[PDB]
DNA sequence: TGGAGAATCCCGGTGCCGAGGCCGCTCAATTGGTCGTAGACAGCTCTAGCACCGCTTAAACGCACGTACGCGCTGTCCCCCGC
DNA sequence: CGGGGGACAGCGCGTACGTGCGTTTAAGCGGTGCTAGAGCTGTCTACGACCAATTGAGCGGCCTCGGCACCGGGATTCTCCAG
C-alpha cells in the first residue's frame, strides 16, 4: 500500500518467494504454510541452480561454448557423483552420456 | 581395391567415440511414431500423439535403451566376455527387477 | 573320547 | 500398420549400444531389444493412454508422458 | 492467458553467478522442469513429515528435514548452510 | 491409553469371509496393516496428482479407478475396478 | 434422526467407508473428496485384501498351518506374477526368500 | 564400540549366501559384503536420524524406520 | 567299524551346500545376531548425533531390511556367477550388481 | 619406419533462427488489519530404553586334508565386422 | 562377400575354502536396578488464513542481433602397415 517490496529480496534471494507460496497452497500439501519455509525452499533451489549453471559453464568453457546446450547440463550433472546419486532415477532429455572407454576394450 | 579396411573392433570405438558425445538423435522418428501407433491400436483407438509428447517418449525410451545397453556391456565385460547376448539382457532385467 | 574324529561312536 | 516391430531398426539398436559403449555386438541382441522396447513402450503408452482418458482427451500431451515416467520413477525432464 | 515459469528467475542466477554466458530454450525448459521436479519432491517429502507427525503446518524445519533427506552430503549441508543464510537475512 | 486407528476388524471380517477357518498371527497381520496402509497412500498420492494435473479439486471414484489402473498393473487392476464398478452400482 | 447404517452395508462392503473419507480429508489429498471415492476405495483394498489372504491360506494349506504367518504371505506375493509386479520394491519382514534351486547348483 | 565391523561374522554371511541361493562362497566376499552393509546402515540411519531430529525426539522408532526405508523406495512390511 | 579305517560320510563340497539352501530359505529364521548387529548400529551413529536411543522394534526392523537387501544382493551376486559360467560369487559381481542396481 | 585411407580438427566466412533486451498491463504479488487456532512450553506420569552379571551352549575362530571349480593356454569355425 | 577373432569346449594346473573337528566365546535367557525422555495435557501466544486495497515486475509481444550451425579450403591424427 505504502511501497511494495518484494519479499525475496528481502532474504537476498532471486528465486521468488510469493510464487513458492502460492504452489504450496495451490497443491493443497498442509493446511498452513509457513513463512521461512518458502524462502528456505527458494534458497535451496536458488542454490542448486547456481551450481547446476556454474558446472553446465565449466563444461561450456571446456567444450568452448558461451550458451548452455542440454548436452552441457547432462554433462554438468552427469560428472560429479553428488548429482549423480541426486539424479539417480532421472533422465535428461536431449543428451548423451560420458565419453568413457573401458580399458579392456582398448586395443 | 580396398588396400586397408580396418581391423574389427576398432570403428567400434569409433562410433562410441562419435556418438557417447553426439547430441543428434539415433532412432528414426517416423518409425518409432508409427510403432506408437500400432502400440495404441490395442489400447483404446481414435488416439492422437503430438508432436512433444511423442519427442518425449522417444527421447525417454532411447534414454532407457542406453542405460540397458551400458548394463548389457558391464554384464558382458563381467563374464570375461566383450560382445553382448540377449541373456545379459534378461540378467540386467532381473537385477534391476523390471 | 572321539580320538581325532568322531566316527561311529 | 499391424506389423511394426521390425520398424526398429537394426542399426539404429547398432548406434543405441555405440551410445552405450558397446564394442561388440551380437546378432540375437536385436530380437530381444525389440521385444524389451516393445514392453517398456507399451507399459508406457498404457499409462498415457490412462492418463489422458481420466481427463476425457483424445489426445496424449508430453505432460502425460512426463507423469508416467514420473510415476515409475523415470522422470525426464524438458517436457 | 499466463504461463508460470522459473525461466526468468534461473536467468537471473545465471547473470549471478555466470555473467558471461548463456542459455537455450530447449535448456531453459530442462531448467523449468528441473526445478518443477525438485520442488514437487521436497513439498511431498515435507508434507509427508508434517502428516507423519499430527502437524498441519509446514516450517523451515520441515524443508530442514527435506533436505538433509532428499540431497545427499556436501550438496545438502551447503543447501543447509543458504537456507539458514535466508532464514537469518529474513529475521535481521 | 489413547485410541489408535486400525483395520483390524475389518481385514478379520474379509478373511472370514474368504477362509471361515484360517487365521493369522500378529507378525502377519500388522504386514498386511502396513500393506494397505502404503497402498491406500499410493492410490490417494495418485489421485492428488491426476487432480492437480486437471486443475481439479475434488477427487470423485474416478480418480479412484484411474490410480488402480495405473499402479496396479495387468489384469488385477481390472477385477478391482470391477469390484468398485459393482460397489457404485451397490451405492447408487 | 433414523436408525444409523454404514456406508460399507449399502455398498455390500467390509471395509469402512467413512474411515476411508476419514483419512482422504484429513490426508490433504484434496481440497474436496466426492462420495464414490472412499467407496471404490474401500471396494479395491478389500479386493486385494481378500485376493492376498485367500492366496496365503493356499499357500499355507499344503504346509498343514490353519494361521497366515509372514512366510505364508511372502509366498504368496512373491508367487503370484501380478503381486510380485505391484510389490516389486516391497520388502516383507519375516519372510525370506522362495526356496528355488538353479539348475547348474543341482548335480 | 570402537572396532566392531567384524561382528557380522563371516558365518552368518555364508547363511546369508545360502539365503541367497549361492553354492560356492569365496573369501573375498565378505570384506565387500560388510562394507556394502555398512553404507546401506549408514544411509538409512542417518535417514531415520533426520527423521527423529525431525519431531525433537532422541530415540528411533520403527515407524520412522519404514518411513526411511520407503523414501528409497526398499518399504519394509510389519512395523 | 566304518568298513575298516575309514573317514566320516564327507559329503563333496555343494551338497551340504544345497542342503542348507533347501532346510535355510524355508525356515524364514533370522541369519545376523542381535546384539553383533546392535553394536554396528551404535558404532556408524558415532559420527551422528551421538546420544542418540535406539528402539527394540526400531533394530529389529532395520535387521530385518537389511537382511532381506543382503539376501536380494546376493540372489543377483549368484545369478552374476552362473552369468559369468561360474559357481562362487567374487566381489566384482557385488560391484556389477550395485552399479547395475544403481548403488554403485 | 616413411606413405596412404579415413577421419577429426582448424579457419574464414555466411545464413539465420532462436536469444536477448525493451514497453504496456495485469493479476499475481505485496501491505495492512483481525482472530481462531495450531504450535511452543512447562509441569506431571511412567514406558520402555540403558547397564551389569551368572551360565551355557550353539554360533563361531582356527586348523587339516582335498577336490572341484577358477584360472591359464589352444583350436574351430562360425558368427561378427568393414565395406 | 572376404577377413578377423574369439565363445565355447577341451586340457591341465592349483589352490582355498568345504566339510568337519578341536577349541573359544559371547548371544541370549533371565533377572534386577536406574533413569531419559515418550507422552499427556493445561496454558500462553505469535501466526497463517482471510479479506480489502494498491501497486509492480513477469507475460505477451516486438525489435534487433550474434553466436550456432554449416559450407568451401587447409592441415594434425588414428590405424594398419610390411619393413
Amino acid at each position: 500500500r505504502a511501497k511494495a517490496k518484494t519479499r525475496s529480496s528481502r532474504a537476498g534471494l532471486q528465486f521468488p518467494v510469493g510464487r513458492v507460496h502460492r504452489l504450496l497452497r495451490k497443491g493443497n500439501y498442509a493446511e498452513r504454510v509457513g513463512a521461512g519455509a518458502p524462502v528456505y525452499l527458494a534458497a535451496v533451489l536458488e542454490y542448486l541452480t547456481a551450481e547446476i549453471l556454474e558446472l553446465a559453464g565449466n563444461a561450456a568453457r571446456d567444450n568452448k561454448k558461451t550458451r548452455i546446450i542440454p548436452r552441457h547440463l547432462q554433462l554438468a550433472v552427469r560428472n560429479d557423483e553428488e548429482l549423480n546419486k541426486l539424479l539417480g532415477r532421472v533422465t535428461i532429455a536431449q543428451g548423451g552420456v560420458l565419453p568413457n572407454i573401458q580399458s579392456v576394450l582398448l586395443p | 581395391k580396398k588396400p586397408h579396411r580396418y581391423r574389427p573392433g576398432t570403428v567400434a570405438l569409433r562410433e562410441i567415440r562419435r556418438y557417447q558425445k553426439s547430441t543428434e538423435l539415433l532412432i528414426r522418428k517416423l518409425p518409432f511414431q508409427r510403432l506408437v501407433r500400432e502400440i495404441a491400436q490395442d489400447f483404446k483407438t481414435d488416439l492422437r500423439f503430438q508432436s512433444s509428447a511423442v519427442m518425449a517418449l522417444q527421447e525417454a525410451s532411447e534414454a532407457y535403451l542406453v542405460a540397458l545397453f551400458e548394463d548389457t556391456n558391464l554384464a558382458a565385460i563381467h563374464a570375461k566376455r566383450v560382445t553382448i547376448m540377449p541373456k545379459d539382457i534378461q540378467l540386467a532385467r532381473r537385477i534391476r527387477g523390471e | 573320547h572321539y580320538q581325532g574324529w568322531k566316527s561311529s561312536w | 500398420l499391424r506389423d511394426n516391430i521390425q520398424g526398429i531398426t537394426k542399426p539404429a539398436i547398432r548406434r543405441l549400444a555405440r551410445r552405450g559403449g558397446v564394442k561388440r555386438i551380437s546378432g540375437l541382441i536385436y530380437e530381444e531389444t525389440r521385444g524389451v522396447l516393445k514392453v517398456f513402450l507399451e507399459n508406457v503408452i498404457r499409462d498415457a493412454v490412462t492418463y489422458t482418458e481420466h481427463a476425457k482427451r483424445k489426445t496424449v500431451t508430453a505432460m502425460d508422458v512426463v507423469y508416467a515416467l514420473k510415476r515409475q520413477g523415470r522422470t525426464l525432464y524438458g517436457f | 492467458t499466463r504461463k508460470e515459469s522459473y525461466a526468468i528467475y534461473v536467468y537471473k542466477v545465471l547473470k549471478q553467478v555466470h555473467p558471461d554466458t548463456g542459455i537455450s530454450s530447449k535448456a531453459m525448459s530442462i531448467m523449468n522442469s528441473f526445478v518443477n521436479d525438485v520442488f514437487e519432491r521436497i513439498a511431498g517429502e515435507a508434507s509427508r513429515l508434517a502428516h507423519y507427525n499430527k502437524r498441519s503446518t509446514i516450517t523451515s524445519r520441515e524443508i530442514q528435514t527435506a533436505v538433509r533427506l532428499l540431497l545427499p552430503g556436501e550438496l545438502a549441508k551447503h543447501a543447509v548452510s543458504e537456507g539458514t543464510k535466508a532464514v537469518t537475512k529474513y529475521t535481521s
